[PDB]
Parts: C-alpha cells; structure tokens; sequence
C-alpha cells in the first residue's frame, strides 16, 4: 500500500490535475461520482495509490486542490468529474495572485499554506505507507509557482524523506499569458533545483507544436494543451497505477533515473500522436521511432543537442514484449552517440497490459537529457533581456522583495545550465 | 585413471577418480558501524532543517 | 547500420579495414570505449575477450581468436608442437628447436647440449640460431658455448632451433628468402589462404663461412632495408610475388610453386590450425572470433617447405593491401554482418 | 542428522525459494498441507530429508526456512499461495518499504532497524535443531535488499554461529531482465563486505538462465517463474546431497572441502544438463557421455565464461537418474582427450562423482521435460573471474562520474566504502589471475 498525495496549485495546475484524475478514473474505472464500474480486476488492484477508500465502496481521489482565487476550482467542482474530489480538499483564497511569485509565495500565498498543509497532514495520517507528493502546476504564473514551490518547501521541512514529484509546465511568450512569466519561472526552477527528485518539464510551446503541426489543430486552446498533459501524466504514472512485473516505487524510479541531486527534470512524450487516418493500426516499429522523435516530446528540447543520462519507455497494450526490446535495442544501438557510455544500460523499458481510452497501444518516453538546458537557457535569456532594465520589477519589491533575491536566482539558473553542459562533453 | 572411496547405498552411489597426481568484526564493532551511519544521517538532515529554517 | 570501434591505432591493416567499412557507408565508428559495438578491430595485447557477447540483442565480432597466441609466440609454439599429438615431436616440417630459459630464472637446456654433442660427434652441420620474441637481437653461432651465453646476457625466455645451412639460393645473386603467407579465419573455423603471397628476399649472397655478419642470413625487411647494400637491386623493395617466383621455379628447376612449394605450406597451416581448434573455436560461444596471420616458411634446397614462426598481427605487402583487406571484410565481417569472383581466397577445407 | 536452514532475502531470494520449496516438496512426496504419507514416524524422525523439514506432533513437515523482504508484496504471495500452508506467520518477515535498490538504504537505514527480528526469527529455528549444519542464503546482487541486507545479515550471522558454514546462492544482475541502473554498486559493495563470510558462493548469471529459457525451452521472453523454475532444478542438484541418503557433500562443510581450497576463490561455476522443452513432441533421452560433454559446453553455464582459459581447482560432478559408475568414467575419459582442462599444479588432476539414482523431478505444467538423467558439474574456475571483470568494469564507468553516489551517502553511507569495495575486488580479480595465468 504505497499511497501518494496529489496537490494542484493555480489556475493551470488544478486545470490540468481535473484533467488527469478525468483520464484516470476512466481508466480504473471510476465513474464521476466516485463508483466503480470496471471489468478487471487490474483495475483495483494498485487503485489505492491514488484514490480513498470511502463507505459504501466509493473511492475518492487522494487530490489537495489549492489557490489563491476561486474561479478555477469553481469550474472543477463543476466540470466532469468535480463531485468526485473530497469537499474538504478545496483550499482556496479570494485575492489573487496577480501571476506574481512574490504574491503566491511570500504575502497571499504564506497567508493560505497552513490551511493547505493540515488538508495534506490528513491525506498523509491516513496512507498505509506514504510513498510521496506528486504536484501539478505551472511556473510562470503566481499561484501554482510562487506557492506552489512554498508548498513543497514546508512539504519538505514535515516529510524530509518522502519523494517529491512534480508536473511543471514551463511558459514561452508564444502561449504566454503576461510579460513576467520568465522572472516567475527563474524564481521557481531554483526552488524545483533543491526541493524536488523529478519534475517532468512539460513547455506550452512544444505543446502548442504538436497541436498545430502534428494534431492539425488551426486554433489551439488551453484545453488541448491539457489533453496532452493529462495523457502524459497518465503515461508515466502507469508503472504505478497497474500491476505488471515491475515493483517500482517513486524513490525505486528516482534512484535509477537521477544520477545526480540537481539533474532531475525529465523531457517526456509518448505515441502515437494522431490527428483525426485515426483507427489504423500503430506497429512496434512506428510506436518506437515516433517515440523517439523531438516532435514527439513536449520540452521543446532536441535531444540531438544533448547527451541521453538515463532513458525510461513505458509500452501499454498487448503486443510483442520480444519485438519491443529488437526495436527498443535498434534505437539505441543506431543513434548511441547521445547516449553517455558511462552508465551501463542507461535505456530501460517497462511493458503495461492496459492501454489508454481508445488506443490498442502505446509508449510513454521519459528522457534524463543535458539537451534540457536549452530550456533553461531560454528562460535565463528572458530573464536577462527584462532584469537588465529593472523591467517590471515594481510588482514584486512591492511584496517586499529585493533585487538581491532575483540576481542569486539568476546566478542559480546559469549554474544549472553549466552543470547540464560539463555533462554533456 | 583410478577409482578410490566408492560408498553405494540404496538410493545411488559415489566415488572419486583421479587422472593425474598434483606437482571478523565483534557484535559491537557492527553496531558502530550501525550507529555511525545513522548519525551522518541525523546530521544531514540537521543540516536540511537547518537550511529551510533560514 | 552496423557499428565498430578501433582499439589499435598502429594496425595498417584494419586501418585499411576501417577504411573499407565506413566506404560502404552501412558501418559507423565509434568510440573506442562505446560498448554496444557489432565489430572491435581489438588492441593486440590483453584484449578484454571477457567483456565480449555480454551486450542484449548486440552479435559481437571480434578480429583475435582467444588463444592463439600459443601458436605466434616463439616459446609457445614449440611446446605446441613437441606436446601436441597432432603435431608430435617427430614432426618433419619444423626445424628441431628447444626452448631455454635464462640461467637468472620446462626448460631444455641439458636436452639441447644432448642433441648438441651428437652432431659435433657425428660431423654434421652443428650450427644453430637463438632468438626470441622480445626482439626487434638474434644470434647464430656453430658453438653451443656462445648461443647459451647469450641469452643469459638477457632475461627473457629464448629458444634454439637448428640453423637451415642448406636454403634454396635464387639466382642470380645466390641469396638466402622466406615465403609469407597470409591466412584469415572466420567465425566458422574456415581456412582462407591468400592466393597472394611474398618472398622476403636477401639482397646479398649467402655466405656460410661467416655468420656474424647478419645480413645475407636475415630476410627480414627491416634488415635488408637498413644494414643491406643491394637493397632493391633484383626485386622492388627485396619483395618477390608469386608469378615472378613460379615462372623462376620454372625456368630454373623445371617444376611449379604449387607442387614444389604451396602444397606443404598449406598441409602445414592446416596442420597447425586444426590443432589448435578445440582451444579457440568459437562456434558455441556468446562472441564470434575471426583472425588474419601471418606464416613465414624456409625452403631448403630439396625443395622441403620449413615452418619458421607464425605472426598473429602481420602487416601485408604494400602492393597487396587493398585486395587482401576488401577479402577481409568480405569473408570475415560481412560474412556475419552481411550489407545491402572468383575469390582471391583458397579454402583449405578440413574435419571439425 | 544434521540441520540446515535457508534464508531468503528480497525479491529474488524469496521467489527462488518458491521454486526450490516447491520442488523440494515434489521431490520427497510432501504436499502443500505439509502431509508426508511415506514418512512413517509421525511427529518426528532424523532421516535425511529431515535436515530441510522439521515435523509437528500432527505431522506437517514444515521448511527449516525465513523469507525476508523489505516490503511485503512478494512475500504476501507466499501467504496466499500455493504452499500457503507449509510456512507458519512467524517465518514470513515483510517490512513496509523496500530499500529502493540502494545497498546502503537495506545495509543501513532499513537494515539497523529489522535485523534484530529476523536473528530472532532464526534463533527460533535454530532452537529446534539439534545439530545445526549453517544456512543456505539466497539473495540478487543487483537488489537494495538482495545486496545491503544480506551481507549486515551475513555479518551478524558470523557473531552468532561463528563455527557454522555459510553458502550462497547469488544473483548476477543481467540487463535483459533488469530495469535498475545501480546494481554494478550493490553487486560490489555487497561482495566485498559479504567475502569474508560466505565460505561458498554459487554465482547465477541472469543472462545464462535467460538464454538457456530462449534456446531450450523455446520461451521467447521467459518470465520469473521460467527462470526460478530453471534455478531451482540447478539449486536441487547442488543440496540434494544434504537431503537424500548419500556419501559425497553429505554436510555444509564438506561444500568447501571439495570445491574450495583458497578462501577467498570460493565461487564455484555451476554446469547443468540436459535442459529440454517440455513443448518438444518427445526428445530422444540423452546418455551419460552426452550429458557429461555438455558440461563443457558455454552455453549450459550457469555464467557465461570460457573455461578453457582458465585453470580447474576442483570439480564435482552430481548425477540424477539412470547412471552407473562405468559410464560416468568412461565418458570422462574421453572428455580429458577432447577437451582443454588445464588444472592448478599444486591440485590433483580428478573428479569426486555423486550419484542419486532418482531422476530429476519436473514440477507439472512446468517448461523442463522429464529426462531419465541429469548431472550438474561444479568447477571451481578461473575463468569465473570474467564476471568479476564484466561486473568491476560497469563500476568505473559509473564511479568515475560519481554517477548516483549521492543515493548512497544521503543513506549514511561513507564514499570511502565504494573505493575501498572496489580495491578489495581488484585484490580478487588479482587471485584469480595469479591462480590460473603463467
Ligand atoms: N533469477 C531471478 N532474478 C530476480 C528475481 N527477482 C528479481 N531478480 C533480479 O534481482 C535484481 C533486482 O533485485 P531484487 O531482488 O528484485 O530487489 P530486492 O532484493 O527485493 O531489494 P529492493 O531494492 O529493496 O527491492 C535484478 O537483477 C533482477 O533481475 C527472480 O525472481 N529471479
Ligand atoms: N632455423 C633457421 N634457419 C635459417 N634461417 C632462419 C632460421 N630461423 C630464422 N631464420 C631467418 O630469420 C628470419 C626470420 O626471423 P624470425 O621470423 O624468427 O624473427 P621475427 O619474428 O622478428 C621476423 P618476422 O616475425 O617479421 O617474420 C628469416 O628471414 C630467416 O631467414
Ligand atoms: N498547459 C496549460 N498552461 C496553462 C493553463 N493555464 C495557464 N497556463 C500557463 O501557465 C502560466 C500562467 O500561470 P497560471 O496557472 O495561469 O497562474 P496561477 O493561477 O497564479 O498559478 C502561463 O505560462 C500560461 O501559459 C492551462 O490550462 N494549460
Ligand atoms: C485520445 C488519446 N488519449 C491518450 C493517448 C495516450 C495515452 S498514454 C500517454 O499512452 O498513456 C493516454 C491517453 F489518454
Ligand atoms: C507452487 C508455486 N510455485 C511457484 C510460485 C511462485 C514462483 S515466483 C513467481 O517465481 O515467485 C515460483 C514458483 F515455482
Ligand atoms: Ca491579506
Ligand atoms: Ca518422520
Ligand atoms: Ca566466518
Ligand atoms: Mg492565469
Ligand atoms: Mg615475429
Ligand atoms: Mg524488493
């Protein structure tokens, strides 16, 4: 019984995490109001990682959902599948973060983090044996990142040897909400640096790509963005939510993808991608290469930049087990030049009988690649471009901080970034 | 190529054939060992504490 | 796409090989630590055999056959051949040879002076030759006194064999040669010998009144080239092939290089490579082994073929590079990694 | 009689020993209630199978064995399973969380905090022998428990039986059936705190049982239970002296007599033939000179090395079925004129042969077909230090980055113990050569 509590922060978090508990609970079978009605016992088996066991054989998700404004969680509690979240897990203020760390982390959002940590300090006295917090959220705005990173931190502090994993999605001024985004985004990814084992590194723009150019999307909205999101978040939490022969816990992955304390933020994909040419058959060759593919993987990184650290592929459906590792091992052994020859079998597979909602089948690529800093160095360049100028520093010395705080961010980021790039040499 | 020290019973038998002629830490250090490793450990996380109370 | 590493730099051989392979453009280099490899041109000296075969869903190839440096190392070959049945100590192609360590060290010394004292007895021709393989330092002398003193001089094992006073001299120039012979074998155990081979000749009349001049008894190339004055005068580069040789052997002594000469020779690689089979073979192993040697050969004037060493890393004749190394990667590497004539091979077939 | 207990640690302990107890109950005609209708003396007795099954007054035989896992999935499989009711609760020992594949979170962290139940655990069954041989410990190299428990286990087992013999069965991390990265870490730390322990270790390469299951059985991706299945077979010849009526390995001790004449060389390499489909329509049944040369053949090993560049310190071969002295030397001879087995010097030149007339026993529906003989060989090699090499290798490439060394020390673990593991295994790598090169 290896529980795991879910926190949403923040408009795109707790969009993103409705979207995620939608997808799954389809999966596990469970219907909107928390009944089940699959046909499998694989089904309930590993069901407890993620959901409540209520009376009457209800299951209720292990989900905190927080912000800073209630618009957002209005809409959950009115979405699909809003009744299916515990009443009592809503924690929620009434001003705003105006997509201002300092707001989310320091003023507003310090006035609400106690209220939340009693919700999650009762998610946790209730788990068997806590295997640690998964957290979604944006960084560019002011709830899910200022706050959300000042979650983790006290998270931290009460659980120091429980894993702490995040879904994080990165902005870029093509689907940018406001101009501060880089310097909510600086601020973040140092406390992401010390405070979390893996963070998933989802880019709006490589979201935005794939909905354009592969999904034949003309207008993309949020929405589609999160479809994406949600489908990933279910790809890499399949080790967990099915039972296969894999005994992999969260601290079992981070020890085998995370070679070093500060280089643990993950590019991940999946397959196939498919615009609506959608009931054909997708063979073991095309799941792999298509996997592999950068127009397959949401950080807006070429791998062909970096240098693979450690590589994980999940495979859903019923297949070939045997024509998976001959393709798994032609992908390597025929690009291992962006893989470090310096961690033996660094490329791992994992093979899960349940597929998605309408798929015969399908691979979820989870990528330890230095190819990441190009992320980082995008931010840093923003950053830079505004903090030189002092550009729109007011909104946050007004919530008392100094400009102290944001060159030491800085200086963290660029670190980040030398260290990914000795790596990759 | 002998044969020597055949023992049958029964449920089998054996023998031996030659071809050729020829030409610890005490209870109390482990618990050191134990007690050691579990400081590094408090102090590390001393030092976390200490981090995040800053 | 297959892959290959290079892990010695100093092979002109493989060189030429790792050439032809990324020609192809289906066979990519990579670096010479990069596990996951179809073909390693291997180092020439403690080659991690042991970390071969060992990599999921990978054939490995490798171009040394683990062990056969019993047959290419001087002392070991002739306890190979006194030891082994097939070859036995009465072994008519291999001249009588003893090894000897050095006294500031089995060892055959007393069965050497035996063999020794019964020639001197017996007026026969007592001169002998020592030598070893931490030469570039050899030494012929009729004394028995003066070969045993040298290699005490040294600290590595040697070994004596008896000295072939009686070689075939071409003509003109009435000088000394050796014959090499270059055989590759595949993964399967085949035997292909080259249908190219060379005469490494003297370039100086050989003298048998005066061994202590080296240069008309040694037909190495290095020696002709550096201490020879006729260096290059009958023959390009002291180097004669085997037409010009044929035709020679019939003008002069009315018979061919294949009756007189190349059937031995092949009987004798046959002989040496099939004993040693049971040892190297990989035909049940999780690597596949394939290696190119070199046989140099003496012949006395009887037309008797001498087996003088084997080399198991040999350089080729200049002029017979590009041919030989295109039937390496035909034979040896794209017989197992096939891509997407007439050989210049002859196959010495035998029983497994 | 003389009682031997068996521990099982972590996942790949605990399942083989499904296999193992499973096969040992189909073996001596003992049902999965414990019942034994062939066993006359109810309640108790001191015949040789009575050194792996105790007996209660109502008759169940009941394993001289303790599972141990740190988390409680895989042994939760034994409470609910099959032979649910050979075992009682206290033999069964499950934490709550595993150790992560980290050798220090199972040696330290989780392993200061349970080892004192499992010594009791153990105290308990040793209190009902009356003349305890040691303990039989399986284990993985590559798993956090498998690994860092194992050898705190070892250790502490050493202070408490200090004249008892210890052997391993070990699991030889193979990529094929492996998603962790680190088991080139565990594999080394725990071999070098576990040496001084183990008086003899019989080494399991995944990648060999994987093979022999692809090439054999004709399983085209074999599963756990394939591979445990094909294991305990193996782990059945090498204890079936000390279970059946005999005169060759009859005692713990005599392990190391014949296959161990340097203490730190004291990893056998194990040999087994013949492995045939149970699929096949019918295989022609093998003879004792077939069988006996496939024991010279790379690909029955159960660690793929070559021999035939190593030197043999010692040998035993241990025959099942329909096989007679005669023919077990004859085929011999005629493997010493084929092959290449070059001895030590200072060992003689000879084989100790044991014979169990019963054939090997097949679990029903299993992969392995019914064979009238089998032999499995054990060699103390040379060339078994290729494994070491192989192993020692991964090692470097990852510990000259420092590659995930920060999981160990965040555990308490000193980075000192890594190079200091890894000099005490190039000191076994250089036994071996200065045993078997010239
Ligand atoms: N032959 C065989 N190998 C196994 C089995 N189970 C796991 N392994 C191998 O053991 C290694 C993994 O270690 P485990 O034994 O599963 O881990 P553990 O001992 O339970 O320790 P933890 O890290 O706490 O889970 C890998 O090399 C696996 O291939 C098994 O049932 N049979
Ligand atoms: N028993 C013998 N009788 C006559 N000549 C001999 C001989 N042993 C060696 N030689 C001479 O020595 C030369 C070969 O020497 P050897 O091959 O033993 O040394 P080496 O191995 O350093 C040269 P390579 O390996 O390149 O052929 C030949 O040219 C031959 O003429
Ligand atoms: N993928 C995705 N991104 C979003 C969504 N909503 C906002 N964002 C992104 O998140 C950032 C704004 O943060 P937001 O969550 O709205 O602010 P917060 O509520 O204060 O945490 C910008 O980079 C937006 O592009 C969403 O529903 N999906
Ligand atoms: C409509 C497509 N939905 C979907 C696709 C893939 C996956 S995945 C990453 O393979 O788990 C989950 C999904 F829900
Ligand atoms: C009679 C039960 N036998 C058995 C059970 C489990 C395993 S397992 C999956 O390898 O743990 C192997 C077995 F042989
Ligand atoms: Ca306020
Ligand atoms: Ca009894
Ligand atoms: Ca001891
Ligand atoms: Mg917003
Ligand atoms: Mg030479
Ligand atoms: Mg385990």
């Amino acid at each position: 019984m290896r529980e795991i509590v879910h926190i949403q922060a923040g408009q795109c978090g707790n969009q993103i995490g409705a979207k995620f508990w939608e997808v799954i609970s389809d999966e596990h079978g469970i219907d909107p109001t928390g009944s089940y009605h699959g046909d499998s016992d694989l089904q309930l088996e590993r069901i407890n990682v993620y959901y409540n066991e209520a009376t009457g054989n209800k299951y209720v998700p292990r989900a905190i959902l927080v912000d800073l404004e209630p618009g957002t969680m209005d809409s959950v509690r009115s979405g699909p599948f809003g009744q299916i979240f515990r009443p009592d897990n809503f924690v929620f203020g009434q001003s705003g973060a105006g997509n201002n760390w300092a707001k989310g982390h320091y003023t507003e959002g310090a006035e609400l983090v106690d209220s939340v940590l009693d919700v999650v300090r009762k998610e946790s006295e209730s788990c068997d044996c806590l295997q640690g917090f998964q957290l979604t959220h944006s960084l560019g705005g002011g709830t899910g990142s200022g706050m959300g990173t000042l979650l983790i931190s006290k998270i931290r502090e009460e659980y120091p040897d429980r894993i702490m994993n995040t879904f994080s999605v990165m902005p870029s001024p093509k689907v940018s909400d406001t101009v501060v985004e880089p310097y909510n985004a600086t601020l973040s990814v140092h406390q992401l640096v010390e405070n979390t084992d893996e963070t998933y590194c989802i880019d709006n723009e490589a979201l935005y790509d794939i909905c354009f150019r592969t999904l034949k999307l003309t207008t993309p909205t949020y929405g589609d963005l999160n479809h994406l999101v949600s489908a990933t978040m279910s790809g890499v939490t399949t080790c967990l939510r099915f039972p296969g022969q894999l005994n992999a816990d969260l601290r079992k992955l981070a020890v085998n993808m995370v070679p070093f304390p500060r280089l643990h933020f993950f590019m991940p994909g999946f397959a196939p991608l498919t615009s609506r040419q959608q009931y054909r058959a997708l063979t073991v060759p095309e799941l792999t290469q298509q996997m592999f593919d950068s127009k397959n993987m949401m950080a807006a990184c070429d791998p062909r930049h970096g240098r693979y650290l450690t590589v994980a592929a999940i495979f859903r459906g019923r297949m070939s087990m045997k024509e998976v590792d001959e393709q798994m091992l032609n992908v390597q052994n025929k690009n291992s030049s962006y893989f470090v020859e310096w961690i033996p079998n660094n490329v791992k597979t994992a093979v899960c009988d349940i597929p998605p909602r309408g798929l015969k089948m399908s691979a979820t690529f989870i990528g330890n690649s230095t190819a990441i800093q190009e992320l980082f160095k995008r931010i840093s360049e923003q950053f830079t471009a505004m903090f030189r100028r002092k550009a729109f520093l007011h909104w946050y010395t007004g919530e008392g901080m100094d400009e102290m705080e944001f060159t030491e961010a800085e200086s963290n980021m660029n670190d980040l970034v030398s260290e990914y790039q000795q790596y990759q040499d | 190529m002998e044969v020597i020290e055949l023992n049958k019973c029964t449920s089998g038998q054996s023998f031996e054939v030659i071809l050729k002629p020829p030409s610890d830490p005490s209870l109390e250090e482990i618990q050191k060992k134990l007690e050691a490793a579990e400081e590094r450990r408090k102090y590390q996380e001393a030092e976390l504490l200490k981090h995040l109370a800053e | 796409m297959y892959t290959f590493v290079v892990r010695d730099e100093n092979s002109s051989v493989y060189a030429e090989v790792s050439r032809l392979l990324l020609a192809t453009g289906q066979w990519k280099r990579l670096r010479k630590d990069n596990p996951r490899f179809n073909l390693m041109l291997g180092e020439r000296n403690r080659l991690p055999f042991g970390r071969l075969g060992h990599e999921p869903g990978l054939v490995q190839l490798v171009n040394y056959y683990r062990g056969a440096d019993k047959l290419c190392r001087k002392a070991s070959l002739v306890k190979l051949i006194k030891t082994s049945p097939e070859l036995s100590e009465s072994c008519t192609w291999f001249p009588e040879s003893y090894v000897i360590y050095p006294t500031n060290l089995t060892d055959e010394r007393e069965v050497f002076l035996a063999a020794y004292n019964r020639r001197r007895e017996g007026r026969e021709g007592n001169v002998w030759i020592a030598k070893s393989s931490a030469g570039a330092g050899i030494l012929i002398s009729s004394e028995a006194s003066e070969l045993l003193d040298f290699i005490d001089e040294q600290g590595q094992v040697h070994v004596i064999q008896k000295y072939l006073e009686k070689p075939l001299l071409l003509e003109p120039g009435h000088r000394k040669f050796d014959i090499r012979s270059w055989v590759l074998v595949d993964h399967l155990y085949n035997i292909y010998l080259y249908r190219e081979g060379v005469l490494r000749t003297s370039s100086e009349p050989y003298n048998s009144a005066n061994f202590q001049d080296k240069t008309c008894h040694l037909t190495n190339h290095c020696i002709q080239k550096e201490y020879s004055k006729n260096y290059g005068r009958y023959e390009e580069g002291n180097e004669m092939f085997f037409e010009e040789f044929n035709q020679y052997l019939m003008d002069a002594l009315n018979t061919t290089l294949e009756n007189s000469i190349l059937l031995q020779i092949k009987h004798i690689i046959r002989s040496c490579l099939m004993c040693i089979e049971p040892a190297i073979s990989t035909k049940h192993l999780h690597y596949q082994s394939f290696q190119l040697f070199g046989f140099d050969f003496m012949v006395d004037e009887e037309l008797k073929v001498w087996l003088i060493e084997v080399n198991g890393a040999p350089a080729c004749a200049q002029k017979l590079y590009a041919e030989l190394c295109q039937g390496i990667v035909d034979v040896a590497i794209s017989s197992v990694f096939p891509l997407a004539p007439t050989s210049i091979f002859i196959k010495l077939h035998h029983h497994h | 009689m003389r009682e031997c207990i068996s521990i099982h640690v972590g996942q790949a302990g605990v399942q083989i020993g499904n296999a193992c107890w499973e096969l040992y109950c189909l073996e001596h005609g003992i049902q999965p209630d414990g019942q034994m209708p062939s066993d006359k003396t109810i309640g108790g007795g001191d015949d040789s199978f009575n050194t792996f099954f105790s007996e209660t007054g109502a008759g169940k035989h009941v394993p001289r064995a303790v599972f141990v896992d740190l988390e409680p999935t895989v042994i939760d499989e034994v409470r609910t399973g099959t032979y649910r009711q050979l075992f009682h609760p206290e033999q069964l020992i499950t934490g709550k969380e595993d150790a992560a594949n980290n050798y220090a979170r199972g040696h330290y962290t989780i392993g200061k905090e349970i080892i004192d139940l499992v010594l009791d655990r153990i105290r308990k069954l040793a209190d009902q022998c009356t003349g305890l041989q040691g303990f039989l410990v399986f284990h993985s190299f590559g798993g956090g428990t498998g690994s860092g428990f194992t050898s705190l286990l070892m250790e502490r087992l050493s202070v408490d039986y200090g004249k008892k013999s210890k052997l391993e069965f070990s699991i030889y991390p193979a990529p094929q059936v492996s998603t962790a990265v680190v088991e080139p870490y565990n594999s080394i730390l725990t071999t070098h705190t576990t040496l001084e322990h183990s008086d003899c270790a019989f080494m399991v390469d995944n990648e060999a049982i994987y093979d022999i299951c692809r090439r054999n059985l004709d399983i085209e991706r074999p599963t756990y239970t394939n591979l445990n299945r094909l294991i305990s077979q193996i782990v059945s010849s090498i204890t079936a002296s000390l279970r059946f009526d005999g005169a060759l390995n009859v005692d713990l001790t005599e392990f190391q007599t014949n296959l161990v004449p340097y203490p730190r060389i004291h990893f056998p390499l194990a040999t087994y033939a013949p492995v045939i489909s149970a699929e096949k329509a019918y295989h022609e049944q093998l003879s004792v000179a077939e069988i006996t040369n496939a024991c010279f053949e790379p690909a029955n090993q159960m660690v793929k090395c070559d021999p035939r560049h190593g030197k043999y310190m010692a040998c035993c071969l241990l025959y099942r079925g329909d096989v007679v002295p005669k023919d077990v030397n004859a085929a011999i001879a005629t493997i010493k004129t084929k092959r290449s087995i070059q001895f030590v010097d200072w060992c003689p030149t000879g084989f100790k042969v044991g014979i169990n007339y019963q054939p090997p026993t097949v679990v029903p529906g299993g992969d392995l077909a019914k064979v009238q003989r089998a032999v499995c060989m054990l060699s103390n090699t040379t060339a078994i230090a290729e494994a070491w090499a192989r192993l020692d290798h991964k090692f470097d490439l990852m510990y000259a980055k420092r590659a995930f060394v920060h999981w160990y020390v965040g555990e308490g673990m000193e980075e000192g113990e890594f190079s200091e593991a890894r000099e005490d295994m190039a000191a076994l790598e250089k036994d071996y050569e200065e045993v078997g090169v010239d």
